[PDB]
């Protein structure tokens, strides 16, 4: 039981453009050196999501087949991923200095409506013990999804997440061949990560009094 | 003009 070369490949390129992302050295100074406030706190978080959505467009662009799709459902299909890819990075960097992380988080006046979802999505991520493999491809097939608001070609996204999907299901039977159950838990993610989207929906509706940056307001319409 | 920065950095290089 094997990837096949071409597999092989694809696995190959998604893992060449996964390892690539990085949080500036000058962002994290920040997180260690920063005064200690709900409003610092805030825009901390602000910083780190405006970077994150920038590692987010380079890993798309080199997703294979990414840049042969339609210009306008490149948008379409990174506005819609946006919230969900983070808050799977957000998991995969708490479950391997995050002490005070944590705690701004926790202190950065967002409610525990939306904190205590949040800390218990990343517990069970962690409970997965997840491979670097595993959330190098359920990141881009959070990406890849064509049922996304106001893509014009849907049939031409399936074609580029059902293949990823394919190699992530051969890499649970290859790896964890006693634990049938293990790609099933993988999908239990996706749809838990589905609910972040309306959570954050009301973080940003609900709290006007504020300004974030510009990525942020284009890719979630403020 | 919509998602100036998204686009920006989408078609850079
Ligand atoms: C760890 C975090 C939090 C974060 O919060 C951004 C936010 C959230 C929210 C929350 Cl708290 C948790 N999960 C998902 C959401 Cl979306 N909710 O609101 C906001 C902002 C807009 C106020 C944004 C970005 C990162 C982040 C991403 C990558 C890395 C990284 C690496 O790649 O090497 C290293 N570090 C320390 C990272 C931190």
């Amino acid at each position: 039981m094997e990837l096949t070369p071409d597999q092989q490949t694809l696995l190959h390129f998604i893992m060449d453009s996964y390892n690539k992302q990085r949080m500036p050295q000058e962002i994290t100074n920040k997180i260690l050196k920063e005064a200690f406030s709900a409003e610092e706190n805030f825009l901390i978080l602000t910083e780190m999501a405006t970077n994150h959505v920038q590692v987010l467009v380079e890993f798309t662009k080199k997703l294979p087949g990414f840049q042969t799709l339609d210009h306008e459902d490149q948008i379409a299909l990174l506005k819609g991923s946006a919230v969900e890819a983070m808050f799977l990075r957000s998991a995969e960097i708490f479950n391997k200095h995050s002490d005070l992380l944590e705690a701004r988080i926790r202190n950065s006046g967002i409610s525990d409506e939306y904190i205590t979802p949040m800390f218990s999505f990343y517990k069970s991520i962690g409970e997965l013990k997840m491979t670097q493999e595993e959330y190098a491809l359920l990141t881009a097939i959070v990406i890849l999804s064509p049922d996304r608001q106001y893509i014009k070609d849907r049939e031409a996204v399936e074609k580029l997440q059902e293949p990823l999907l394919d190699v992530l299901q051969k890499l649970c039977k290859i790896h964890q061949p006693e634990n049938p159950q293990h790609f099933a838990c993988l999908l239990g993610r996706l749809t838990e990560l589905r609910t972040f989207n309306h959570h954050h929906a009301e973080m940003l509706m609900s709290w006007r009094v504020h300004k974030f940056t510009p990525l942020l307001c284009e890719i979630w319409d403020v | 003009k919509d998602h100036q920065l998204l686009r920006y950095l989408l078609d850079k290089d």
